């Protein structure tokens, strides 16, 4: 059965955003689109699962030369009475057979918590202990002692702009969406790309997809940067770099885990 | 009378109601059909659906049944449980205990209708201290005679203010108690 | 559990009895003390079965002469089932208690 | 209204080597600015309160629960008592070689209790926005980390700003606690100019911070490092028990002893 | 008592007809959204490690309302979306407790994965058995904890007690707030629980290196327009908005280190202060936690520091400052 063309006729204009990365996977002719997807009314319901009367009867008598108004109207339609009880029985029965398918903990080390990842003469402490004690036999020296016109405006030039401790674009906007979108197709890829790439999976068969996957990676960066060189040569303003970080590293990390991996050999 | 009532309720909508809230099953004569409803309840009780189980008070099924917890866990009772009164063997034993051993036709009448009250309404305590609540819904419990000549375990849990409540105050009481017995010891 | 009925001792397997199975045991000790017919009532549907038959068991020991047996009966068998059941269990915290085997029978027709 | 609390640290050992020194700053002139900037608190409307705590090696105490030079009486009788308990405080001290490193975290503590227990009491009328002017003045303990981070996380539930004040030293764990909780970090270089830093910085509450140009915050290092050396490291292997971070991955952590199981 | 710090948790929320009735002086399934919302801004501020994710079961049928999250913000959002939720229907345990297995089944092992169906119906029309269910999250070790409302329901006492979690009843509002608080704190660990270590990155907050020199333009990763600074990912290297968060590319989660400094007390739990009325010797009128007279016939004591505390002070050190400040000392 075609249940992969019958999810991409259902996804082909249902989700834009889907559809449009992976017809762009393609729009330069990167990968074959294979490994795209490999990676990655009540009443009558309710009266179909409760009477097993009324569906061999609506298999039988299926539309032929009738109206579903008159099928509608056949449904409605002591010895009344005692059947009235027998029909709540079996009803409730059947509604409920078509419900029915058929550690103390203890340490060792504790400081280290109390000095966490934060980082970081005997007589000195008596002489400085001794001073601040003679220190202060005098107070309330409000009056111009506290404070000085020189020093504060000195420290309201600080406080200004030019001052110390006091240091002090979007022009583009239609960029801003082509950015977007190429960031969320580099997105997509790496996904998979990453997906397996931190386990070792030390096995023939996880490794195959592991070696497939890099070679993707050669193959879409062999595409972004004529995008990259398109959107470069307009006015050599606003820099894109981040973009180039991300290429980069993944080819850091895929170069130096293929010398691991032959070291490791 | 249990079929008339089930049929009234029919040609209203307060059954389809009642089915949309709950699960009902019926109790019949024949010994077959009593045993399959009540399989069938059994396991409608242990999921969520829950069940409504009508029956008849000198109907078998309530005699041999025991409900326990999770089981029956509110036990209703329509009208006071009293035998037809054209039964000719009920009037030699009644007449007679009347002539011998001197018991008032009433009195006798009233003792047959309170102890198989009592005897399809005390399931619900079976054992192991699991809550419940038993509502009669008959304002002729609420008589003194009725209450009186009810067991005394029951007699004395009841009290004035919940005697005679209307439908709604009985079902917020219901509710808060359910609420009470819910939480643990 | 071994209560100090007015009577007698009498033992029990569970830890635990409310004070109407005290008021239960107590006046089933008069009423056999008195060897006559009687008539008493008690609402839970178990825990009345263990009771009755602990203290029957503890008259029997005590006077083995005045009652020969008990006949305990029931209304349906899958009921009475459940009575041997209780029995078995009474039967069992006995017979750890005292450490060996009593000529003892209980059965069900 | 505002209820400020001003956590003074007077750690004896760095004012007394200040002292020595013989500079130009000294704790008697930092109490001063202190003072003054309470009682402009207080100045600032009836309603606004204001509370002082000081932090000592030891523990940390209160320093705040007519006209004779023709003085407001209610400011006149905050620099009474703060000036006494003050002396007090400085003049009597036990020594401990041992125990050195200034104690702020239990001062913090008791300043966040003091305004839990101040908006228990206060009417729900008028709404209360405290505040902590914090002021170091000393290097911090590595051993006080894991408590002053508590204090700070209940006081960011709590909705009270740190505004730190730190002088003399960058203390990396007070600047990451005031980013949590939003307070204003200002680094005065200046100490003798230090009071006209407080009527600009921190002196305005937090109903006009927003609506007014402040120096910008200072960017917050929040680095993280293996219990075994003490270095920054960017990848970090915790487990569900200790939640540590720690070097490198191991058969098991030493502060859990569980039984992990490899795979 | 070993305690999982790490847990994925569903809040399974029912838009039963039930909720319709107004038993609570506001309407029920308002005043539990209205709660919930406080719930969950306050179990992120407890576990920011966690994460939470929000089933929403009407009408037979359940749809994820937000799928799992490290972002308080987007949860609320979708309570206050929710709230005005139409709440026709009826419920069905089979169908929430699937989708929830089927989202949980993916999760890492080291994490607990934990359920809270506050239950407000006690029907649930099912399409299949929920017994079996039962089975499969045993076998799972997916910790469910039901909340019923108003109903003692078996089905969901068999499944908590069977499940390994708890079941309860709601009293009130106030004993409502009081579960759902309780239920905020970390369970712990029983002997089907395991531990594992798990991989964690720590990002550092980055801006322009200078002067706009090399900068890093970047928008966001999950309308954001461009920020001249932000955060990063060891290995992603993608430009974060806010932390912690799950990475988008490696899977490794990203958080700073008062995120995790936030869950020590934990494990770090303050001993009960013994209660004791009369003053007994204690000659000091002012507290010494807040330094205030007290005004009452209570007072607190460590069995360290043998400070002496009231009844505010001790209430709020063992609700959220979680230590005692003089003892600390
Ligand atoms: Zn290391
Ligand atoms: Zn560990
Ligand atoms: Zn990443
Ligand atoms: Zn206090
Ligand atoms: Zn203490």
């Amino acid at each position: 059965a075609n249940k992969e063309l019958e999810e991409k006729n259902r996804m082909l204009q249902e989700d834009p955003v889907l559809f449009q990365l992976y017809k762009d996977l393609v729009v330069s002719q990167v990968i074959s689109a294979e490994e795209f997807w490999a990676n990655r009314s009540d009443i009558i319901e309710s009266i179909f699962r409760t009477y097993p009367a009324v569906k061999m009867k609506y298999a039988e008598n299926v539309p032929h030369n009738m109206t579903e108004k008159e099928f509608w109207t056949r449904f409605f339609q002591e010895n009344s009475n005692a059947a009235i009880i027998k029909r709540f029985n079996h009803h409730s029965a059947m509604v409920l057979a078509a419900g029915l398918r058929k550690i103390a903990l203890n340490l060792k080390k504790s400081d280290r918590y109390y000095h966490g990842p934060t980082p970081i003469t005997s007589q000195d402490i008596i002489n400085s202990f001794q001073s601040i004690r003679q220190e202060m036999e005098a107070y309330t020296p409000k009056l111009t002692q506290v404070l000085s016109s020189s020093a504060a405006s000195s420290t309201i030039t600080a406080l200004s702009p030019g001052g110390a401790l006091m240091q002090g674009q979007m022009v583009p906007n239609d960029i801003q969406s082509e950015l977007k979108h190429l960031y969320v197709a580099v997105g997509e890829l790496l996904r998979h790309f990453w997906s397996c790439f931190p386990v070792n999976t030390p096995f023939l068969e996880e490794k195959v997809v592991k070696m497939k996957s890099n070679l993707e990676r050669f193959q879409v960066t062999k595409l972004c940067p004529f995008q990259e060189k398109i959107r470069r040569q307009y006015l050599s303003t606003n820099l894109v770099s981040h973009i180039e970080e991300m290429l980069q590293t993944a080819y850091n990390k895929l170069h130096t885990w293929q010398s691991r991996r032959l070291m490791k050999k | 009378y249990m079929e008339s009532t089930v049929a009234s309720w029919y040609e209203q909508g307060i059954l389809e109601n009642i089915q949309r809230n709950k699960l009902l099953f019926i109790e019949t004569q024949d010994g077959a059909e009593t045993s399959v409803a009540l399989e069938k309840y059994q396991e409608a009780c242990e999921n969520g659906r829950g069940a409504i189980l009508l029956s008849v008070a000198r109907g078998k099924v309530s005699e041999g049944i025991d409900f326990v917890h999770h089981y029956g866990r509110a036990v209703i009772m329509f009208g006071v449980p009293y035998v037809y009164t054209q039964s000719r063997i009920l009037k030699a034993r009644l007449e007679y205990l009347r002539d011998q051993f001197q018991i008032r036709e009433n009195d006798f009448l009233t003792f047959d209708a309170m102890r198989h009250a009592a005897q399809c309404v005390g399931r619900a305590i079976r054992g192991k201290t699991d809550y419940g609540l038993m509502v009669f819904a008959d304002k002729r419990f609420a008589r003194g005679d009725k209450r009186g000549k009810l067991p005394r375990w029951i007699q004395e849990h009841l009290t004035d203010a919940n005697l005679n409540l209307t439908v709604d105050e009985g079902v917020q009481v219901a509710k808060y108690f359910l609420r009470q017995m819910a939480q643990p010891f | 559990m071994k209560l100090n009925v007015d009577g007698l001792l009498v033992y029990f397997p569970y830890d635990y009895i409310y004070p109407e199975q005290f008021s239960y045991m107590r006046e089933l000790k008069r009423t056999l003390d008195a060897k006559g017919h009687g008539v008493l009532e008690m609402p839970s549907g178990t825990g009345k079965t263990v009771s009755l038959l602990a203290l029957i068991m503890a008259y029997q020991r005590a006077y083995p002469l005045e009652v020969t047996k008990l006949i305990y009966c029931s209304r349906t068998v899958p009921e009475i089932e459940k009575v041997i059941e209780e029995l078995r269990k009474l039967l069992n915290f006995y017979e750890k208690q005292e450490g060996e085997k009593l000529p003892f029978l209980g059965l069900a027709l | 209204l505002n209820l400020l609390v001003i956590v003074v640290d007077a750690n004896p050992i760095w004012w007394g080597k200040q002292a020595l020194k013989e500079s130009q700053f000294t704790l008697s002139k930092c109490i001063d600015a202190v003072m003054v900037l309470g009682n402009s608190h207080l100045f600032m409307n009836r309603s606004n309160k204001l509370a002082v705590i000081a932090s000592h090696i030891q523990e940390s105490r209160f320093l705040y629960p007519g006209s004779k030079d023709g003085k407001y009486e209610l400011l006149t009788s905050a620099n009474e008592v703060i000036v006494e308990e003050i002396k007090d405080l400085m003049t009597k001290s036990d020594i401990k070689g041992q125990h050195t490193e200034t104690l702020l975290a239990g001062s913090l503590a008791k300043a966040l209790c003091y305004i839990h227990r101040m908006n228990k009491e206060v009417k729900d009328n008028q709404e209360m926005k405290s505040r902590i002017l914090v002021i170091k003045a000393a290097e911090d303990s590595a051993l006080q980390y894991m408590n002053f981070m508590n204090v700070i996380f209940a006081a960011q539930k709590q909705n009270i700003l740190i505004d730190a004040c730190v002088l003399d030293s960058d203390s990396g764990l007070l600047q990451q606690a005031c980013d949590i909780t939003g307070g204003l970090y200002l680094k005065v270089p200046q100490m003798p100019s230090l009071l006209q830093y407080l009527l600009w910085v921190f002196l305005p509450d937090q109903d006009q911070r927003s609506q007014l140009i402040l120096p910008p915050p200072v960017h917050v290092d929040y680095r993280a490092a293996c219990f075994c050396h003490r270095n920054l490291i960017e990848i970090g292997y915790v487990c569900s028990v200790c939640l540590s971070i720690f070097c490198n991955f191991s058969p098991i952590c030493t502060t859990c002893e569980t039984a992990f199981k490899i795979s | 008592v070993r305690l999982g710090m790490m847990r994925h948790l569903y809040v399974v929320v029912d838009g039963s007809r039930t909720m319709e009735d107004q038993d609570l002086k506001p309407n029920r399934l308002t005043c539990t959204l209205k709660l919930l919302e406080y719930f969950v801004e306050e179990y992120f501020d407890q576990n920011p490690i966690s994460q939470i994710g929000i089933i929403v079961t009407k009408s037979k049928r359940a749809e994820k309302l937000t799928e799992l999250s490290g972002n308080p913000r987007k949860h609320i959002t979708s309570l206050k979306k929710a709230v005005d939720m139409t709440c026709h229907g009826e419920p069905s345990l089979y169908n929430s407790l699937s989708i929830a297995m089927q989202t949980l089944k993916h999760m890492p092992g080291h994490t607990s994965r934990e359920v809270l169906i506050i239950f407000s119906s006690l029907t649930t029309c099912d399409p299949s058995n929920i017994y079996d269910l039962i089975k499969t999250l045993k076998a799972a070790k997916i910790r469910v904890s039901v909340i019923g409302l108003s109903a003692e329901v078996r089905v969901c006492t068999v499944l908590a007690r069977e499940t390994g979690g708890t079941y309860h009843v709601i009293l009130d509002e106030s004993h409502y707030k009081e579960l759902l608080t309780h239920h905020v704190s970390p369970p712990p660990a029983s002997s089907s629980s395991e531990c594992s270590l798990i991989r964690m990155g720590f990002p550092q907050h980055t801006i322009a290196s200078l002067s706009d020199q090399d900068a890093k333009p970047s928008f966001s990763m999950a309308e954001p327009g461009l920020t001249l600074g932000g955060y990063f990912c060891p290995q992603c290297r993608a430009k974060y908005c806010e932390l912690p968060v799950e990475c988008k590319i490696c899977g490794l989660t990203l958080v700073s280190a008062p995120h995790l400094a936030r869950s020590y007390h934990h494990l770090f739990p303050l001993d009960a202060f013994q209660e004791i009325p009369l003053e007994e010797y204690n000659g000091e009128r002012f507290c010494y936690g807040c330094q205030g007279e007290l005004k009452d016939q209570h007072v607190y004591v460590c069995a360290v520091c043998q400070n002496v505390f009231c009844v505010d002070c001790d209430v709020f050190v063992h609700d959220s400052l979680h230590c005692c400040p003089g003892c600390i000392h």
